[PDB]
């Protein structure tokens, strides 16, 4: 349902797949929200400066 | 000499990209990021063993 | 300061990644600019025809 909310185009996922994420479960799970500019997406990644 | 030889060939092995960017792994550090550069490293790995 | 110049979303680096464009020396550098349009952005790219 997440895909209902925001008119994103697909996630990007890290260690899972997103076709997965029904089929798993989780201790805890933690969403964090902000806005940046388009330059700046791709360094919300592992191993980025 | 046979043993002198072994020893040289495994020290000369080491100069083999084994399909990596470079035989250098602080190139292969400096070069890219350390996602990327985990895959480079586990080729060099892999060849040296 | 790429990114303040062009409104581009990425780079798109081959042989390195541009996080690391900063630790690195360069004997020269080569900026070709040209116009094309959407469909033969891909082909700019090694192996390309
Ligand atoms: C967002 O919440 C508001 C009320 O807080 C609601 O009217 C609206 O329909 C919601 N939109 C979505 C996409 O859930
Ligand atoms: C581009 O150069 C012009 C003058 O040649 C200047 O007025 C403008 O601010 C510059 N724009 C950027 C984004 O550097």
């Amino acid at each position: 349902v997440l895909y209902n909310f925001a008119p994103f185009f697909a996630f990007k996922c890290y260690g899972v797949s997103p076709t997965k994420l029904n089929d798993l479960c989780f201790t805890n799970v933690y969403a964090d929200s902000f806005v940046i500019r388009g330059n700046e997406v791709s360094q919300i990644a592992p191993g980025q400066t | 000499n046979h043993n002198a030889q072994a020893l040289n060939t495994l020290v000369k092995q080491l100069s083999s990209k084994f399909g990596a960017i470079s035989s250098v792994l602080n190139d292969i550090l400096s070069r890219l990021d350390p996602p990327e550069a985990e895959v480079q490293i586990d080729r060099l790995i892999t060849g040296r063993l």
